[PDB]
């Protein structure tokens, strides 16, 4: 249950997104808070491009690229041809 | 057998999968099944609440995931129930 409580929903949510951003080696908690204030939602976080991440108030294209991969790369690489 | 249960998980892209593995209503079982059905994390975020419901099987988990993704933590931390 997500809506179990909203007071804890925000807490768990920011927690989950923080690790989400930090899924890449380069992105650390510093960037997490950076993207938090920039986008503010997981939707925009995944929808963010290398440029969207780079335009942030202190990130850098390097971390933006790595996140773009995690945010745009398939799980199984190529299960047949969703991509190639 | 069962959305395929092959030990190929070792070749699955460790970056995007990590983001999925840390999803709210997506648990280890569901995550496996997700990575097998959905192309990537971008897709689960681009799809409808019905789509993930169909894949997860649990309307709740699906809802949690969708609701989480399309909500903004920063806006919840900005307003709502009373913020100062």
């Amino acid at each position: 249950m997500a809506d179990l409580l909203m007071e804890k929903l925000e807490q768990d949510f920011v927690s989950r997104v923080t690790e989400c951003l930090t899924t890449v080696k380069s992105v650390n908690k510093t960037d997490s808070q950076t993207l938090l204030t920039t986008f503010g939602s997981l939707e925009q976080l995944i929808a963010a491009s290398r440029e969207d991440l780079a335009l942030c108030p202190g990130l850098g294209p390097q971390k933006a690229r790595r996140l773009f991969d995690v945010l745009h790369e398939p799980f199984l690489k190529v299960p047949g041809g969703l991509e190639h | 057998m069962d959305s395929e249960t092959l030990p190929e998980s070792e070749k699955y892209n460790p970056g995007p999968q990590d983001f999925l593995l840390k999803m709210p209503g997506v648990n280890a079982k569901n995550c496996r099944s997700l990575m097998h059905h959905v192309k990537n994390i971008a897709e689960l975020a681009a799809l409808s609440q019905d789509e993930l419901t169909s894949i997860l099987g649990n309307a709740a988990n699906a809802k949690q995931l969708y609701d989480f993704i399309h909500t903004s933590f920063a806006e919840v931390v900005s307003k709502g129930k009373g913020k100062k």
